[PDB]
């Protein structure tokens, strides 16, 4: 343990911005944790940001208001940020710094884990195989998610990506063939209505016992937003690789994380990078997205679903562009589909899952999954083209096979995509809906389904 | 040695009491001994870029000076090993620590000092011999495939004072000891070489021998040489594994070195699973390719200074195995993921950006890297000759060859196999485009072809002409109605499709089309272009003779000749010999000639 | 020295090549019997027949006494090296001093030795010879051993440079049997 | 002479980038030369970039990898960089720093010359007027070259600029209306294929006792690419203005020179220009290009032919743009003509030679040279306009004269430009081909040729 007494310093030598510069520190340690006591008595917390000889620069979480250099005390903890972790954290609500905000006690620890974590050995990770069932047919049926994937959701401002995140959180599970599953939710930079919605919606839909919620609000300290996803992922790693559960981690608005990163970078007096964000943002996002996957010898996984809002609906902004280099696929929340009053407004033509081939098939979902998905994609694209030609050629000069690609369109968007915010559809219900839609066309027009399957599932 | 820590601000540590510390030297910081590198000196102070996380380093911590820059260990223990950009033994960390993580400040040797190796010295060497730098003075029997030649470092010289008898030694025992000008050098089975320095040779020769891959395309139309430089597009769903699998299994290389430069986490888990499964056949037996293969494996969260130095570790390993006399083929997967780590390392040092933010020295690095490939005459006495062939992979945003890295690498490399996704969606494999691909090594392979396959280059030019003509006849068939078709053009549009479907298309999941030797390739192309020639002359002679021949008569007079043409690619090279397939192709030729004379 | 052959490096390489030619000669003819060949290489064997140290022959090269054209030395060394390869591949059998000089001066007059077909057939013969150094008694191993011994004796009686179609037949037969599946 | 002993300092204050900083120097001299010996005995050389009091800032040509501040020993030479220069340098091969790489001895100097040169008094020059006949009709007939000109080749990566250069070198000579060049070749940052090509071509298609090579390859020190063209040009000036010969200087990839210059500029944080290149790149390239011409009273000359590679075929990039403001023309090598298997792939519209008007005409080549050239330019431009109009309005909307222009375009590109790589066309053959091309049109369409020229040259 640490059995030596702690040292308190009344030697503040400077205050500027969020930084307090102390002198005569004995052996200042980097990234250490400090407890400050203000002249009147209010207590604040900080972290050492720079070290030089007998001098430390502490960044205070709650600001430097009312701090003077003659009566403020700083007690040095002696170590770095280690969080307590146990399995009882499932069913609780903590804030960004990890303290309970649900009228309950503090976490009785099973271990104290360093929140920075170590990289997984590339030689121990194995390939993702089975399926994570979200209950949303636009994702389950056509953009399937494997156990151990990392697949983001791209959206914008005003689009309903928080309700999609909430539905995924309160419906997701494992496929019921013929359940050691947990969810860790990390909300970063949300306002108070969003946080209220998350908290109440999870705790009143009878599901808050396989969920651990970390809520960080837009008026919270901007340093806590830097440590929120690292607490979430430390808890997820404990659960998955020491208790052998299957964990799904949802991280909402990584763009707010990027903004907080920019703030704490500029506080270090670092020159900005391309378009505002630091030059090392790739490595910082990668130390988050890569705390995932299956590993050899353990029966647990970690699946990650980052959620972003694209500024100006641009797909080449630094945040979406760099998230594309680390993750496998993407889901697109569309605005033309949202204005047409479709929920969920997921565009399946630009969306992709790079590891769907591994998640679906015989013994995982069903033997007809890949063919149904391919045929639904093909028919949807063809129907969109047909609806384009209909506007210049006229609806009275269309074929009879082009009149089928225009009923499939309406039925597909209103019966397959459009779901309902409290409607849970298992994978088999999704595939049965797919077949009900594919039975619009004669068996001879479904070109992408092998004849050995058009015999078993078409005649029903 | 043993400076101390003065300040820590991010990844940048400052160390006092470091008087005689060279630039770009490596050091170990703290009590967990994190590895870092010296980037600036000032008086008695040194500025260090630490590779790992500096969280927890206090003032006064020790700083250990290593004395050398980033180097690699070269000795027995490289084949079948799995490293990263710093050459850390991943598969040994995984088994000594029994954890699924890479510990922080882990200090394990890259080559194990436990294995006993079978070492036999050169039988002519004795006390008093004159041995220089490069001389092979022993052999370690590494495995049943690769003999490991023990060579003197490129900068030593002297007279043998002691040489060890044959026997079993680990990579710590003194196997040689020589003398020069009154100073002794002891040498063991392992030598250390800095990764940013080219290894010396006696002369850089021109590359004049093919790199056989086994595909009919890439071997006829776009050839590479032993010692060349290739680039492919590394993208999703383009059928990219054919290149590396062909190189590993069916190739004239001796040693294979694969490099991942910052790949995704689950994309590395697929390579590290698939590669230990591939097999070869040697001397009739079936062996594993990981008996002559080494892998360098990085992911996106490993240190940024290992994702950058990976390319150099790989090329130094291949230059080490080239100096033995072997022919090595290195492959760097997603060189773009290396360029991005380069840009980020620059950005950290607050360096002026260049076009698109990449550093100023990007083309210099990309050119001095590819200038390390080629065929050489090796330094040292026993008169050998080796080669290194580099295959890079680039990932242009959305297939746009204007990114600085893609522009530079296309300006440098001589071959470019353009894999396309459009052809992959049509089940056309190998999905090489054949219209944007090229090869500028075709004039170096002219003595070789004219000495071994004399009647090939004309067939190559003819096939390229036919495949271009079937393509620039596209609007003629769409904007007009397929009818205004001169018989020459019907003959083209049919034989070119014959080529596209039965020469350029190959299926590896078969017993006959995994490997296509070159005699079979030239036979299959000669029969097709000979058909084309005869069927074209038969038409254009009877141009005005009242007996107008068209493709409709040619396709009815020879209805089995055409099938047997479309069935040439089923002749097994193993179950049928070489003389057998040669005689079969000759019989088909004579039947074609007959059935063309019985038409006029 | 186009690129990396410093003076120190160049002359160390020269001294090493001189020593290597001396060793190859001492192995190819331990009892002096190829007086013609030991005469043709006299200017480089003199520096080794009497004991000069490494530095004495080094300063001799820097001065200019001993040969110091590394390329001429390389092309004169490849010939003796391939001679030693030919006379050590057929180890149990032997060759007499007429065919040795015949083959030697047939190699001396080749345009490029590394591009010849004496080099190629020596590669093939050494492949066959190296597969059988630690083989396991079996049908195909015994057949390869028999045909290899017959090939070695035929080469020891005829030579490698001139065409002898019995040797060609046995060569391609052994190289087709070696690459045949053990099943 | 300098008869005093040299001072050697082990007083290194700090290494950083490519710059070493020394203190306690005794009267430091600007631009002096320093010899550094490293702790392991290896030797490097540097040049003083700034002096201040007792401090000197040396810039090492080979880099600062391995230098320390306790054992590296620097010896100050006492003078600026002077190269030894002689006439035996013809027929020799050196590296980019002047050492022999052809197994010969060092230069026995006839003189020691300062490699920065000296600007030639603009009053002591002679305007160049004697036309070089290169045997290439695209250069001879439309972009004529005088003896003393500086005219670069603007090419890109992958195009055949090396063969164009070697053909100019082996074909060039004066015009015969009724003895040879000495080549000086410097290559900066080339690969081994290019050096092999040039060495093989010189000693085969001519003589190698009239060439002096300075080969700096792609795996050689970058900061020594800065002094290679100055060594080449000092040799050229000695051979031309003191031994009275006619020199031809070929500087290969001034792009690599410019990029090494950018790297050294960024190393010490100077003001940039466009795309990061230093603000003094014009004043630096002009000290290289302006060492080419004739002088009054001496019977030598220097003809410079730099070779460029334009990044992305863009002629507005800083390198071609600043080169075109300094040199007296340019020869543009086109990619669109290379893709049609045309040799030499020279596009004459973005080409220019600024000394042609004074080198052609009566008594120099022939009376009609200039008019034929201007008319070919006009007709080529109008043909390229028609070729792009027909891509919009179709083949059958053109007039009777647009087809005349489209015929001129084809016959010009295939008969005038396209030449063959060993064909030496005297300038009169070029002019006859030009007239055979101009007879496509009636003599009233040729509105740039005066009437008394059309009366004598058009009917024949």
């Amino acid at each position: 343990y640490l059995s030596q007494p702690r040292l308190t310093y009344k030697t503040v030598s400077g205050v500027n911005g969020p930084l307090v510069i102390l002198d005569h520190v004995k052996f200042p340690r980097y990234a250490e944790i400090v407890h400050l006591t203000l002249p009147d008595g209010t207590k604040r917390s900080g972290q050492v940001l720079e070290v030089s000889g007998s001098k430390a620069v502490v960044q205070v979480f709650e600001g430097t208001s009312g701090i003077d250099a003659k009566k403020t005390s700083c007690e040095f903890t002696g170590d770095i940020l280690r969080t307590p972790v146990s399995e009882d954290m499932l069913g609780r609500v903590f804030n960004g710094s990890g303290k309970p905000i649900d009228r309950g006690p503090v976490v009785l620890a099973e271990d104290f884990l360093d929140i920075m974590g170590q990289p997984i050995n590339p030689q121990c990770r194995i390939y993702p195989e089975e399926m994570i069932q979200t209950g949303i047919s636009a994702i389950d049926g056509m953009n399937s998610i494997a156990r151990g994937q990392k697949i983001p959701i791209f959206s914008a401002a005003g689009l309903p990506h928080n309700e999609i995140a909430a539905q995924i959180c309160r419906q997701a599970g494992l496929v019921k063939k013929s359940e050691n599953f947990a969810i860790v939710f990390a909300a970063m930079g949300v306002n108070m209505e969003t946080a209220r919605f998350f908290k109440s919606d999870f705790e009143e839909n009878g599901s808050m016992d396989n969920v651990c919620l970390f809520l960080n609000l837009a008026n919270d300290p901007t340093i806590e937003r830097i440590i929120t996803p690292r607490l979430a992922l430390t808890t997820a790693e404990f659960l998955a690789y020491q208790c052998e559960k299957h964990v799904l981690v949802i991280l909402t608005d990584m763009s707010s994380y990027a903004e907080a990163l920019r703030e704490v970078s500029a506080a270090r007096e670092e020159v900005p990078g391309r378009r505002g964000f630091p030059g090392y943002m790739y490595t910082d996002l990668a130390t988050i997205y890569e705390r995932a996957g299956r590993v050899e010898g353990r029966n647990g996984s970690i699946t990650q679903i980052p959620i972003l809002t694209m500024p100006n609906d641009d797909i080449t902004h630094p945040i979406p562009d760099l998230t594309g280099y680390i993750t496998e696929g993407q889901i697109y929340v569309d605005r033309q589909l949202h204005n047409r009053q479709i929920y969920p407004p997921i565009n399946v033509l630009p969306s992709l899952s790079r590891l769907m081939k591994s998640a679906i098939g015989e013994g995982m979902t069903r033997k007809d999954h890949a063919d149904v998905s391919n045929q639904l994609y093909a028919c949807y694209a063809i129907g969109k083209d047909v609806q384009a030609m209909k506007a210049v050629v006229g609806e009275e000069a269309l074929t009879s096979d082009d009149l089928l690609y225009l009923e499939f369109l309406q039925k597909f968007e209103r019966n397959f995509i459009a779901q309902g915010p409290y409607e849970n559809r298992t994978v088999f219900e999704t595939l049965d809906i797919g077949w009900q839609l594919l039975r619009i066309f004669p068996k001879e027009m479904l070109k992408r389904i092998p004849q050995s399957t058009l015999s078993e599932f078409y005649p029903r | 040695t043993f400076g101390y820590v003065h300040g820590v601000s991010g990844p940048v540590v400052t160390a006092c009491d470091m008087a005689g510390a060279a630039m770009y030297e490596l050091v170990r910081v703290g009590h967990s001994e994190l590895v870092g590198e010296i980037i600036r000196l000032e008086g008695d102070m040194a500025t260090i870029q630490v590779y790992e996380e500096t969280s927890g380093v206090s003032v006064g911590d020790p700083v250990l000076r290593t004395g050398k820059p980033l180097s690699v260990e070269l000795g027995p223990g490289i084949m079948g090993a799995i490293f990263d950009g710093i050459q850390r033994p991943l598969s040994d960390i995984s088994s000594q620590t029994q954890s699924i993580y890479i510990p922080r400040g882990v200090n394990v040797s890259a080559l194990s000092r436990d294995i006993k190796w079978d070492f036999t010295p050169c039988k002519n060497l004795r006390v008093g011999s004159h041995i220089t730098g490069g001389d092979i003075y022993g052999i370690v029997s590494e495995n049943s495939l690769i003999k490991h030649k023990i060579m003197l470092p490129p900068r030593n010289r002297g007279t043998v004072t002691y040489i060890a008898p044959p026997g079993n030694y680990d990579t710590s025992d003194v196997v040689l000891e020589l003398e020069f000008e009154g100073v002794k050098e002891k040498f063991t089975m392992v030598q250390v070489w800095p990764v940013r320095q080219v290894r010396p040779v006696t002369e850089k020769l021109p590359a004049n021998h093919p790199l056989l891959t086994g595909q009919r395309v890439l071997d006829a139309l776009f050839p590479c040489v032993q010692g060349g430089t290739t680039a492919i597009p590394g993208a999703f769903g383009c059928g990219k594994t054919v290149i590396s699998q062909s190189l590993s299994k069916y190739s004239n290389s001796d040693v294979i070195i694969y490099v991942g430069c910052g790949e995704r986490g689950n994309e590395m888990s697929e390579v590290l699973r698939d590669f230990p499964e591939l097999t070869m056949e040697v001397d009739g037996k079936v062996e594993s390719i990981m008996k002559r293969t080494a892998l360098v494996a990085n992911t996106s969260n490993m240190p940024v200074a290992a994702r950058e130095a990976s390319i150099y570790t790989g090329i130094t390993l291949s230059e080490y195995f080239r100096d033995m006399g072997y022919h090595v083929s290195m492959m760097a997967d997603s060189t773009s993921r290396w360029a991005e780590a380069l840009r980020e390392i620059s950005g950290r040092l607050a360096e002026m950006p260049a076009d698109s933010g990449y550093p100023a020295y990007l083309g210099a690095r990309l050119a001095s890297f590819y200038e390390r490939a080629g065929r050489v005459k090796c330094l040292g006495n026993p008169e050998r000759e080796g080669s290194v062939s580099i295959v890079g992979a680039v990932s242009p945003p959305g297939g746009d060859f204007s990114d600085p890295v893609t522009s530079a690498t296309l300006g440098i490399v001589q071959v470019f196999w353009g894999l396309d996704k459009k052809l992959a969606q049509r089940k056309h494999f190998p999905s090489v485009n054949w219209l944007i691909s090229y090869s500028k090594y075709m004039r170096a392979l002219d003595e070789y072809y004219d000495k071994h396959f004399t009647e090939f280059v004309p067939l190559r030019t003819k096939a390229k002409e036919i495949l271009q003509e079937e393509e620039d006849l596209a609007e003629i068939v769409q904007l007009v109605g397929k009818a205004s078709l001169a018989e020459t053009d019907k003959i083209t549009l049919e034989v070119a499709k014959l080529i596209k479907d039965d020469f350029l298309q190959q299926n590896g999941y078969t017993p006959y089309d995994r490997f296509c030797p070159f005699y079979k390739t030239v036979g299959m192309l000669s029969n097709m272009i000979a058909f084309y020639d005869m069927a074209r002359r038969a038409v254009e002679t009877t141009a005005q003779s009242d007996n107008k021949i068209t493709w409709s008569i040619i396709r009815e007079h020879m209805g089995d000749i055409l099938y047997k043409l479309s069935s040439m690619k089923f002749k097994d090279p193993l179950k049928d010999g070489e003389a057998k397939i040669k005689s079969d192709y000759a019989q088909l030729l004579e039947d074609m000639q007959n059935a063309f004379r019985s038409l006029e | 020295k186009m690129g990396g052959l410093t003076s120190e490096q160049y002359h160390s390489q020269v001294v090493g090549k001189i020593g290597y030619i001396a060793r190859c000669m001492q192995t190819i003819d331990p009892e002096n019997n190829l007086k013609k060949i030991r005469e043709d290489y006299q200017d480089v064997l003199i520096w080794a027949e009497k004991n000069y140290r490494f530095e004495e022959i080094l300063e001799a090269s820097k001065s200019g006494k001993c040969p110091n054209d590394l390329d001429a030395l390389s092309r004169r060394s490849l010939i003796l090296q391939e001679l030693l390869r030919l006379v050590s591949s057929i180890s149990p059998f032997k060759m007499k001093l007429d065919l040795i000089e015949s083959q030697y001066e047939k190699m001396k007059q080749h345009v490029n030795l590394w591009k010849s077909d004496y080099h190629v057939k020596l590669n093939q013969l050494n492949q066959l010879t190296d597969y059988l150094k630690n083989a396991a008694p079996t049908p195909k191993n015994n057949f390869l051993r028999a045909m290899t011994s017959v090939l070695q004796m035929q080469i020891a009686q005829y030579g490698i440079t001139e065409d002898n179609e019995g040797i060609n037949q046995l060569f391609k037969l052994g190289l087709h049997l070696l690459a045949m599946a053990n099943e």
